[PDB]
């Protein structure tokens, strides 16, 4: 069949391959009930965008700090610089209002999921048809996909969903490497990356005195 | 039905014709039809009474804040009127008593059996004035004098009653909910919305989070 | 999967699951508001 | 079919039955027929108060006629305020009933109640009475009225909203603007706080 | 605030409780194996039931008016006297 | 059909009934066909506004060479600019409304609003719009998209030009001529791993922010 994420052994039977990104791997069979599958797929989709949203802002602008241009804070810091530079703007006011926008948004897709295209019916400012869903966690329409990526033909919204979904999970990896690096050095991405180009013989997980605490 | 409160939820069909619905029970409190019309009863005399009350608060905070007239504000004028009132305050609870135990008692007679209160014989010659209108919570006569109730736009009047009604309520509780965060008026909170609106809102004012219910707000500030 | 949440789902996973909320829960008002006698 | 935008669809309950009925109700305001007349007989009032109001603003030699229309209450009468509000409300009170119990049943309010032989004539429509309030047979005309009353909705609106900003008389506005108009328009003087 | 407000407070979690518990033992008392749900917990329903217990005082009260929350005496079981 | 890979495979949603149509679409973004059309519109509207925005600034620095194009705005012939800008977004927004109606109903939007204007294509007015048509309209056609396309990428040119170099594009051009070898920009800008050269954007930070475009990402 298909490529599978341990070669020579068969993929976990629930997984058939029509999702994007079925590699068969599930070991510990978490996607068994089909109705449970695709709220991970939707769980997956979710932080793997965000995921690759914040790789995304917190590498441009550390690249861009590393070459002098602009002073950039690291991506750990980011916070309290914002926070001193912002005495009339209070932490629980920003938090207010990204609870309350991220609320509307999220029960938004919330009940989509419950009951697919039920947003459609002109409620929200009379919006219909950019509202109804092309599939689960594939939103499409013409608000959400406003050059119509999806609606040209089959094949090219496969090989796009392809590279949404490896994409997505390599930033999730990445940021995964992001806070262990930070754990271990106390630096940024950029900066990490370019101590190991420095001296790669020497910048090493081994030589950063965490890892190896001996 | 007037809409959804929550799209692409189930509304409940028990709300489906109701005026002023958007099938809004999720703790199906209006399930049992008896309950169903007590509530609708209460829901409209909640709306009638938070309206008179948010508009005796705020037309004269607003002709204050024009400069028009310079009555007290509405958390002290129980104080103000009182001292300069003929009643003493006993006397004046105890009117208050009398007249509404009569006037409460004459309006559940009512929503126990329809009509009741018309009939005649009903009052002491004068019950024409309550002959009601067969709807639960909409009497009439004396109370309808213009007899706009049997014009064309009766429909979408009691529409617009509910909907001001809950939003006289929610005024009425946020007027007090900001008196006692604050101490000031509701003009002057509007105001100090206005001015600045990232720093003038309920997160600063030191009541609606508490300090130690939220250890994050002595911590992430400049 | 339905098998496991099954057994998630029988009475002594739920009245651990409910009790360490619950627990949790107290212990951690009584963490952020210590020695309430009095309303 | 005129339009206050070509090239786009029109309201269905919007046929041209009414004068100046260019299919302009973006936020569907008047759909019911009930809230259509309503609101067709309130164009026709605010219309016409307005046109009244225009004209009597836009006229203002003397002392009287010297003051701001804005600070015209400020002047000396032969009364005091509170006398004339209460005269004028009687005297509002009495055309208004006879004009909304017109508008509930036509032509209920047609014969003069102290003399049985003058009536104003059958047919009459509640926004366009007839009779002595026409005393010439003037009556294409009701577009030119419905144009001429929207044109001085907005001008009472502007007269109304250029006091309160800039504080100025009408005629102070014009000639600030016709002094510099790129300058001294409703940009600029607002930047300016 | 030493007594009685702590009393209203505990009599509304305790009828919140009591009144959850009830809707569920009376939702699975219709099952088709009702003790199968009251060793292996319909969480989502047990869930959905706990929220609903909010406004347990009104559907009691019109329980208690209306004759539904008591069971008849001719129905229940009772040992010779 | 002429493509813009010779040899390769021109996609499926282009048949080649646009003018300019070479293939080109390896993203698939005209592959619906009401975002072909309108994207057709933008390229248009985007051609012929680079078009006159390339020939303006080649003859501003040709007859004011002591003007910068980038800071035309400073020494424009206080307060008037406020009503030129509303004097602009009212005659913008007239002709854009009416070439909008125009798009979103063919024919509707095709007669004079005063006192009229022949049936035409969508994009393609004509009628008062093009009193004289020295050629043919398909070769016309494709020689407007063709030096449409042109001036948007000397546009962008000229703009990159003017951050890295803070001068016009004549000047630059003539700096490039005088040292063909030193001019390049490859010849200032080098990354390699473990050093990267970013030349610095003459153009001041701020006079109003004037941000050097993704200036942190200058190779
Ligand atoms: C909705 C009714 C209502 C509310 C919310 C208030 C609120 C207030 N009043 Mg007023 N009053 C109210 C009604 C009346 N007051 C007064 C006479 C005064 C005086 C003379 C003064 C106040 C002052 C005050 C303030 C002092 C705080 C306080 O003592 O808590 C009271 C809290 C309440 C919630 C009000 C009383 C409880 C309840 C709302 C009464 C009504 C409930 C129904 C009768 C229940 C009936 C049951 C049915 C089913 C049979 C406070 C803002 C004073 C103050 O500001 O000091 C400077 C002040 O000096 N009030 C009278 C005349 C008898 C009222 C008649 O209804
Ligand atoms: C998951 C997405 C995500 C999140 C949570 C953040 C979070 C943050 N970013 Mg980052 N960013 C992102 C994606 C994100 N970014 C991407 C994809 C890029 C490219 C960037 C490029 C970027 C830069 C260059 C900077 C940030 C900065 C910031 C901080 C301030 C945000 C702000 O002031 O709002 C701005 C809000 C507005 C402009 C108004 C909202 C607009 C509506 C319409 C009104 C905050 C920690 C700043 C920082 O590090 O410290 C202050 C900073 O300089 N971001
Ligand atoms: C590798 C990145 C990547 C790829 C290939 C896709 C691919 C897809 N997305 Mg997804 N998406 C992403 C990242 C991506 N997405 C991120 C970060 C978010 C959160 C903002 C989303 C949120 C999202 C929504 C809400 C929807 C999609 C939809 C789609 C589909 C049509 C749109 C398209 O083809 O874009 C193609 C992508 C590219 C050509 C790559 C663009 C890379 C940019 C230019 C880099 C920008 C960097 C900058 C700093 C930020 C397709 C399956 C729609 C749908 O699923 O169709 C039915 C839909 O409704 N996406
Ligand atoms: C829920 C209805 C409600 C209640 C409980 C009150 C309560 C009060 N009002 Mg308000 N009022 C209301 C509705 C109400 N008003 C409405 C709808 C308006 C029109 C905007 C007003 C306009 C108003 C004015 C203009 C004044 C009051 C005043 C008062 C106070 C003295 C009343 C008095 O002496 O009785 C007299 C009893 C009669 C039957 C007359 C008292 C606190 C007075 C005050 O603020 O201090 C003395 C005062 O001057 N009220
Ligand atoms: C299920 C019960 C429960 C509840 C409602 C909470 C609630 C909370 N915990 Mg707590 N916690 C629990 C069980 C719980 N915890 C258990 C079993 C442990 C391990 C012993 C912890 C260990 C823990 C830590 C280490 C911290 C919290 C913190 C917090 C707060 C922010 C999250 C919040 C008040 C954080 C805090 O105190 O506020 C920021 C924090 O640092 N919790
Ligand atoms: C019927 C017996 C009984 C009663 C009425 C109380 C009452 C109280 N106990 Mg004692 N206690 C008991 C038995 C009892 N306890 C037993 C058997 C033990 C041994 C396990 C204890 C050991 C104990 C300790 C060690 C402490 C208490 C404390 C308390 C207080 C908790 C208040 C609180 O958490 O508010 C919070 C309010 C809520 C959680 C309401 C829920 C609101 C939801 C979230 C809405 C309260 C006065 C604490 C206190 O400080 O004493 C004064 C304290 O430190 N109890
Ligand atoms: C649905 C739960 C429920 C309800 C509504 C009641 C109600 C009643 N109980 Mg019964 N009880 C229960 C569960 C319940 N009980 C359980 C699980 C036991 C075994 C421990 C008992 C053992 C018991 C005894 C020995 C007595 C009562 C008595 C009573 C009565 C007086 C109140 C009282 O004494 O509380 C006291 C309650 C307890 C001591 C046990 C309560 C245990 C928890 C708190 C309740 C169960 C919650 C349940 C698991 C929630 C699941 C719902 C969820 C899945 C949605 C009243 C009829 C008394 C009597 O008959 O009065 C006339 C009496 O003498 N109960
Ligand atoms: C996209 C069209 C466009 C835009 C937005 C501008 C914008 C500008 N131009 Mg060019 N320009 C254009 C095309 C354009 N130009 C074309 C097609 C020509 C040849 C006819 C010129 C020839 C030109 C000259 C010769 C000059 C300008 C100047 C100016 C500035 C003031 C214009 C003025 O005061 O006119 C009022 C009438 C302004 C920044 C002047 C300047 O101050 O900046 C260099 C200036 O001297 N323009
Ligand atoms: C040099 C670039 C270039 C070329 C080859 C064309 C060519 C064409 N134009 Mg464009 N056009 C341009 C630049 C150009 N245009 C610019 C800068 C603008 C904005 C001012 C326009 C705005 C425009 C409109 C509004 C119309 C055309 C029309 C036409 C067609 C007939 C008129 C003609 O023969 O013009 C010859 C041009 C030169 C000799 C130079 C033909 C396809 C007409 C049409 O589309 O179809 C009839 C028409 O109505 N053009
Ligand atoms: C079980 C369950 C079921 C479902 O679920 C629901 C629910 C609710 C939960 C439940 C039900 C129930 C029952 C019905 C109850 C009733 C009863 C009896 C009859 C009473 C009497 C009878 C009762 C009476 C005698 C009583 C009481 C009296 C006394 C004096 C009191 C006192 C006081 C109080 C005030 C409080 C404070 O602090 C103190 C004191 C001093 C202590």
């Amino acid at each position: 069949d298909r490529q599978v994420w341990f070669p020579g052994n068969a993929p976990a039977p629930h997984l058939d391959g029509s999702l994007p990104g079925d590699f068969g791997f599930d070991p510990l069979s978490l996607g068994s009930d089909p109705q449970l599958l695709k709220w991970f797929q939707q769980a997956e989709l979710v932080h793997g965008r965000t995921a690759m949203t914040a790789v995304a802002g917190i590498l441009f602008p550390a690249v861009a700090t590393k070459a002098g241009v602009v002073n950039i804070p690291q991506w750990y810091d980011a916070g309290s610089v914002w926070v001193q530079n912002n005495p009339n703007f209070p932490f629980a006011a920003l938090l207010f209002i990204q609870i309350i926008l991220t609320g509307w948004v999220e029960t938004k897709r919330w009940l989509d999921f419950k009951n697919p295209g039920s947003q459609a019916d002109g409620s929200f400012l009379g919006v219909t048809d950019d509202f109804k869903g092309v599939a689960n966690g594939y939103p499409g329409g013409k608000l959400f996909d406003p050059f119509g990526l999806s609606r040209g033909s089959e094949g090219q919204l496969q090989k796009y969903q392809e590279n949404e979904i490896k994409n997505g999970r390599l930033a999730m990896v990445a940021f995964l490497g992001f806070i262990a690096q930070h754990a271990a050095t106390g630096k940024g991405p950029i900066d990490n990356l370019a101590d190991h180009l420095a001296n790669p013989t020497a910048v090493t997980f081994a030589t950063n005195g965490v890892s190896l605490p001996f | 039905k007037a809409g959804n409160w929550l799209p692409g939820s189930k509304t409940p069909a028990y709300l489906e014709d109701l005026p002023g619905s958007y099938g809004f029970d999720p703790l199906k409190l209006g399930e049992d039809p008896a309950s169903l019309k007590w509530y609708v009863q209460s829901e409209l005399v909640h709306s009638r009474f938070a309206m008179a009350a948010v508009a005796g608060i705020l037309i004269p905070e607003v002709l204050k804040a024009f400069g028009a007239v310079n009555l007290p504000v509405w958390y002290e004028a129980g104080k103000y009127a009182q001292e300069s009132s003929p009643i003493p305050f006993n006397t004046l609870i105890a009117l208050e008593i009398f007249a509404f135990n009569f006037v409460e008692i004459k309006r559940w007679q009512d929503f126990k059996k329809p009509g009741s209160q018309g009939e005649e014989g009903s009052f002491v010659g004068l019950e024409g004035f309550f002959k009601g209108t067969g709807e639960n919570g909409y009497p009439g006569g004396v109370f309808d004098p213009l007899g706009l109730s049997k014009g064309p736009g009766y429909e979408a009047m009691k529409l617009r009653e509910i909907k001001n009604g809950r939003l006289a309520m929610l005024a009425f509780i946020g007027f007090a909910s900001q008196y006692l965060a604050t101490g000031k008026g509701p003009i002057e909170n509007l105001l100090d919305h206005l001015s600045n609106p990232l720093a003038n809102n309920f997160t600063t004012n030191g009541t609606s989070l508490p300090a130690q219910a939220h250890p994050l707000l002595s911590v992430l500030k400049p | 999967m339905k098998n496991f949440t099954t057994y998630l789902s029988t009475a002594p996973v739920v009245a651990l699951i409910w009790f360490t909320f619950t627990a949790g829960l107290l212990i951690e008002i009584n963490r952020f508001f210590p020695d309430p006698l009095v309303f | 079919r005129a339009s206050w935008l070509p090239g786009s669809e029109i309201p269905s309950y919007l046929k041209g039955e009414l004068p100046g009925d260019f299919g302009f109700d973006p936020l569907r305001l008047g759909e019911d027929p009930a809230a259509l007349k309503w609101y067709q007989q309130a164009e026709l009032q605010n219309g016409r108060w307005a046109m009244l109001a225009a004209a009597g603003i836009l006229f203002v030699g003397g002392p009287a006629a010297a003051t701001p229309w804005f600070k015209a209450s400020d002047f000396t009468y032969f009364a005091p305020t509170s006398t004339l509000f209460i005269v004028e409300l009687l005297l509002f009170a009495w055309v208004e009933v006879r004009r909304y119990q017109d508008m509930v049943k036509p032509g209920s309010t047609n014969q003069d109640p102290i003399f049985s032989q003058y009536s104003l004539p059958s047919g009459n429509e509640p926004g366009y009475p007839g009779g002595i309030f026409d005393p010439l047979g003037y009556s294409e005309l009701k577009l030119k009225e419905i144009k001429n009353a929207r044109l001085a909705m907005l001008a009472v609106l502007g007269f109304f909203v250029q006091a309160k900003t800039t504080g100025k008389t009408p005629l102070d506005s014009l000639s600030s603007h016709l002094a510099d108009p790129w300058s001294n328009n409703v940009f600029g003087i607002e930047h300016a706080r | 605030g030493e007594t009685l407000i702590p009393t209203v407070g505990f009599l509304y979690i305790a009828g919140w409780i009591g009144t959850a518990g009830r809707d569920y033992l009376i939702a699975s008392k219709g099952e088709a194996k009702p003790r199968e749900k009251e060793y292996i917990i319909d969480v989502p329903l047990a869930l959905k039931i706990s929220a609903q217990g909010a406004g347990w005082p009104f559907r009691v009260i019109r329980e208690l008016q209306k004759g539904t929350l008591l069971e008849k005496d001719s129905n229940i079981t009772v040992s010779p006297r | 059909r002429a493509l813009w890979l010779p040899g390769g495979d021109a996609p499926a949603h282009l048949d080649g009934s646009l003018p300019g149509d070479f293939g080109f679409d390896p993203l698939g973004l005209g592959a619906d066909p009401e975002r072909l059309a309108w994207f057709a519109e933008s390229e248009r509207v985007h051609a012929r506004w680079a078009m006159l925005a390339v020939a303006g600034i080649a003859v501003q620095e040709v007859v004011r060479p002591d003007v910068f194009w980038y800071e035309a705005a400073l020494k424009s012939p206080p307060a008037a600019i406020l009503g030129l800008v509303a004097f602009e977004l009212f005659a913008m927004h007239f002709v854009e409304v009416r070439r909008a109606y125009d798009f979103k109903n063919p024919g509707s939007q095709d007669q004079d609003p005063i006192f009229k204007l022949p049936k035409h294509e969508v994009g393609y007015p004509g009628g008062i719009f093009a009193p004289v048509i020295p050629g043919d309209l398909a070769e016309l056609k494709l020689k407007e998209i063709k030096n449409g396309r042109l001036a948007m990428l000397a546009f962008a040119g000229f703009v990159m030009q003017a951050q890295v170099t803070g001068k016009g594009p004549l000047a630059s051009l003539g700096d490039h001529l005088s040292n063909p070898i030193g001019t390049t920009i490859f010849s200032k800008a080098v990354v390699i791993p473990g050093q990267a050269i970013v030349p610095p954007c003459m153009i001041p930070s701020s006079v109003i922010p004037t941000p050097c475009f993704l200036s942190g990402l200058w190779p």
